[PDB]
């Protein structure tokens, strides 16, 4: 088997339970929620429409219009991190890309 | 009718 597997830790998974409880309260269907309820969270966090698009762009790598529990966790993280007073680089590093959506060349 | 472009935010 592979022992020396280069698998970078997804820093979003550290506070995922929290975004999970927020994900399940927006009515998840088969592991995804509608962008309407995500939109709702986003606008509750008082982020400008420009920043809203920023977050979506960074959260949904494949752009399937729906947010998986993984994707919403990432989005939610960016959101609350903005509320923390942090800013976003607006670029997606490999340790932010979901394991099942990432490539490394 | 609700319709988006590249997300529910980036609608024109
Ligand atoms: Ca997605």
């Amino acid at each position: 088997g592979p022992l020396g597997s280069d698998d970078v830790e997804w820093v979003v998974g550290k506070d995922k339970p929290t975004y999970d409880e927020i994900f399940y309260t927006l009515s998840p269907v088969n592991g995804k929620i509608t962008g309407a309820n995500a939109k709702k969270e986003m606008v509750k966090s008082k982020l400008p429409n420009t920043v809203l698009g920023k977050i979506w762009k960074l959260a949904d790598v494949d752009k399937d219009g729906l947010l998986d529990d993984e994707e919403f966790a990432l989005a939610n993280h960016l959101i609350k991190v903005k509320l923390e007073g942090h800013e976003l680089p607006a670029d997606l590093p490999p340790h932010l890309v979901p394991p099942s959506k990432r490539r490394h060349e | 009718f609700n319709y988006e472009s590249t997300g529910p935010f980036t609608a024109k």
